[PDB]
């Protein structure tokens, strides 16, 4: 089992998408009813979903957020129902200040939430945290979450899907502040998948909808094995420590107009195709760490042997070389259709992330020099007296990248 | 005739196809009790080092298929199996101080991989061609040698009869640096060991009988 | 296996008609799909086509061009959804230094779409290029591809199907230069069939939508034994052995029209036919080097030996004093009806051929001493300093007519 924590309208969005795709996948109607087809269904469903005595299954979600219009929109879907009414939250009434603050203020009901959530499990494996590292709220509420969900359970995973600032694009004004802070929270606390906005829109051309459409389908894909029971890895711990900041790319992310091309698609060209910069979704001879690719599909190992034997020996890749990949096979869902032969997930870690933070460092010093937008943190508490969380935080950032 | 009334109406061929489901999902949560014994105790738990001897229950109309010396070997790639998911789940569960994580990645690989080659490349290749098999059915007697030629089989790809302190005892031994370096959480001292065994795990399997090399790139 | 590289106006159409050729000989709809009647064939369709999992086949061409308008046509023909949308390339905004230009500048995308379509072929065999030597277009692109390639693939043939501009008329102004380049790229580089269209349109006549259908059938008269498994002459390679620049012939360039004179037509007159300079399509006792006659239909080796010992002994021929021809047979596809009894296709090497070169030599000449033109070449980077590029290509084409 798995709760899901979503913040700020990125993370609410992402999340609305998230379960679509999961209702979808599992057969489950926009009201929490099961369809007929789909009664004697083999799929696991308690991963993300529990059932209730009206026969309706509920996500194991809550929605939090400081303003109310995205979830009011939200409940005006005609996935509404679905959700339930207890676990949703909305302040009464963008900075990371204010943002942690208010989690100092509102400790009490989300700890309330979770902890009801998390009795009604037996098996709880880990923690899904969707969110924006830029804007106020999920920036300084997930922060906020991230310590007392550490503080309080030592015993769980916390996963997350971060999504980073456009940089080419020059949204936040404040973003150096939050992204840095985030990060040292992220370092600090999170057990393990990084997104950004610019490479995101680069391949989806060549609305938010649609992006965080993609999005929720590399989540899921993430999920899918945990989701259908197989032989290996059949637990997010397994997925962990075989890779263990990561990068993501999906070989058919393709439109539903563009399937007019349906392409002979091997395993081989799969895995392939899942190696190139262009796929991997996020914009010093540096080379990976780590690399793990999902197979969807009728797949034969010994093609899976063969594209692997012929990879290595074409040495497309570059390995550290202080240290000694992973490919993975899962079985579609029996409902949506097929329209890839075969289908692949790639999740990598790799060094070339440090410059991610190269930059947002580089931002940041470009703005500490001159004490650009500081009026409004100092209003806040936490940021009352001093600045030092700033300088502990650059400087655990640099710590990270010389390791790296 | 009598394969024909034996699909249904003491259904042979359904139990078995249950038979390698039960062990070779179900048996995660199973396992993962145990890691944290009696004899009672695992029973409410089944019905929710090298032990658990695991039976079942056969009815006469299919007892002459399923033997009793064939219970042992279905018993004994079970026990094999668990170990390599112990030592997998072992060295999963868990999230020069980080020198410690290079020995990680550098082991938690290598028992990974033998994972992947034992199921994938065996314990589903021949179960894919054995279900094939069966389906075509024509004879009391020859369904037994097409099962007998199931394990006598996958007991010999699965490298557990003979070549044991050979072959076999290099895998175990080296499995006992999954127990030991689990707990612990000399360090120097393990890659030593590490660098030597898995060396002479090379070293000993490059005599290759071909369907090793599946394996012997890492 | 092959591959088809076609550039510029010239390049695009060669290929689609070529591809229209060869589908109607396959028995391929429009498509993709495979005919009823078809449905158990026994010719070779992986030489030039790959299945999908829809059952359509693709070919393993790639579409180049400078311009959009040829190939927006294509895609509004009947044949338009066989091609491949992935690998047509368009740029998206007539000189053969821009072209090169362009080459260096789009790099990446090409040579991409090169080895997606090597990696699924597992004995690919050579390349195959249709290109103008003229147009701004085909030259310089075909020149940077050719020099990349050679470069990359150093175990692959590279055939080409180079069409020369017309001298009798007076198309391109600038002819001259893109010529001699590509002429010393083609020496530099090029493993392996000159056209021009002055001869070409000659035989037509004793649109360019005829001529090109008589350079496809040429193509694929020339691929038929490769497309249809025999006993001998079972490769490509094996037909480049037998003759190492070159020129082609082929008997029955009959209209739709012209078969009310149904001819008996032996081997012998076909064979005989082959060697005039009428039908050699294309426009000092110069004699041959290597001659190779591949004859469709019913053949008898009888006749064969009878027609090779009556033309030895007529000496309609003349051969090279310091070195010691070639008859291989095919079957026609089952499918287009045999009009003709025996047909015959002819590919030969003589050393006349090095007259081209002396007129563009002398061209070439005719402008380089007085600065024709060469405004435009300044502007790109590659003659942006000099031009001893010229110089050099030059001094290699008239190394080669002094090596003929």
């Amino acid at each position: 089992e798995i709760i899901t924590l979503q913040l700020g309208q990125c993370g609410n969005q992402i999340g609305f998408e998230f379960w679509k795709q999961l209702c979808a996948e599992h057969g489950i109607s926009p009201e929490g009813i099961v369809e007929e087809f789909a009664t004697e269904g083999t799929d696991r469903k308690d991963v993300f979903f529990y059932q209730a005595d009206d026969e309706h299954y509920i996500p194991r979600a809550v929605l939090l957020d400081l303003e109310p219009r995205v979830i009011h929109s939200i409940l005006n879907s005609p996935y509404a129902k679905l959700y339930n009414p207890e676990n949703i939250y909305l302040s009464e009434h963008n900075n990371w200040a204010s943002g942690f603050s208010q989690g100092e203020k509102i400790h009490e009901d989300i700890f309330d939430i979770i902890d009801r959530e998390a009795d009604g499990s037996d098996s709880l494996e880990g923690f899904v945290l969707c969110h924006s590292i830029a804007g106020g709220t999920g920036s300084g509420l997930g922060s906020y979450l991230l310590e007392r969900l550490n503080d309080r359970y030592p015993k769980k995973l916390v996963q997350t899907y971060s999504v980073f600032p456009n940089q080419d694009e020059m949204d936040v004004v404040v973003q150096p502040y939050n992204s840095l802070l985030t990060l040292k929270r992220l370092t600090q606390n999170a057990d393990c998948v990084v997104l950004d906005n610019t490479a995101l829109n680069r391949i989806a051309t060549d609305s938010f909808s649609q992006i965080n459409q993609l999005v929720s389908t590399i989540m899921s894909a993430s999920t899918t094995t945990l989701r259908y029971p197989g032989y290996m890895n059949n637990d997010l711990i397994g997925l962990i420590a075989s890779l263990i900041f990561l990068m993501t790319g999906y070989t058919p992310l393709t439109t539903d107009q563009s399937v007019a091309s349906v392409r002979k698609t091997t395993v081989l060209d799969v895995m392939r195709r899942l190696l190139q910069p262009k796929n991997v979704m996020v914009s010093t001879n540096h080379c990976y760490i780590a690399i793990l690719n999902i197979i969807q599909g009728e797949v034969d190992p010994t093609q899976v042997h063969k594209s692997l034997q012929r990879i290595r020996e074409r040495k497309l890749a570059n390995f550290i070389p202080w240290g000694p990949i992973q490919v993975a096979l899962s079985r579609k869902s029996p409902y949506l259709p097929s329209a890839h032969r075969v289908s692949g997930l790639m999740m990598a870690n790799h060094t070339s992330i440090s410059s991610l933070f190269e930059r947002t460092c580089r931002q940041y010093d470009k703005l500490r020099k001159r004490e650009a937008f500081l009026e409004q943190f100092r209003k806040e508490d936490m940021f009352k007296d001093n600045f030092d969380e700033m300088d502990t935080s650059r400087e655990i950032v640099q710590q990270l990248i010389d390791e790296y | 005739n009598l394969m024909q009334t034996l699909k249904k109406d003491y259904r042979l061929v359904e139990y078995l196809q249950a038979m390698r489901n039960f062990f070779l999902d179900t048996m995660y949560d199973f396992y993962t009790s145990i890691f944290d014994q009696n004899v009672s105790f695992l029973n409410v738990q089944l019905q929710e080092l090298d032990g658990l001897t695991l039976s079942y229950k056969v009815p006469w109309p299919v007892d002459i298929v399923i033997s009793l010396e064939c219970q042992k070997i279905y018993n004994q790639v079970f026990l094999l199996l668990l170990q390599i998911k112990w030592a997998k789940y072992s060295l999963d569960v868990l999230l020069q101080i980080h020198r410690m994580f290079l020995l990680r990645v550098k082991l938690m690989h290598f028992v990974n991989s033998l994972h992947n080659y034992i199921m994938t490349r065996i314990l589903h290749s021949t179960g894919l061609e054995f279900q094939h098999q069966v389906e075509e059915a024509k004879d009391l007697d020859q369904l037994i040698k097409i099962h007998y030629r199931y394990l006598s089989t996958i007991h010999d790809r699965c490298l557990l009869r003979e070549k044991v302190s050979f072959v076999k005892e290099a895998i175990m031994k080296v499995l006992n640096l999954a127990l030991m370096f689990a707990d612990g959480w000399s360090i120097e001292k393990m890659e030593s060991d590490f660098k030597n065994c898995h060396m002479f795990l090379v070293t000993i399997l490059n005599k290759a009988f071909p369907h090793l090399e599946s394996l012997a790139l890492s």
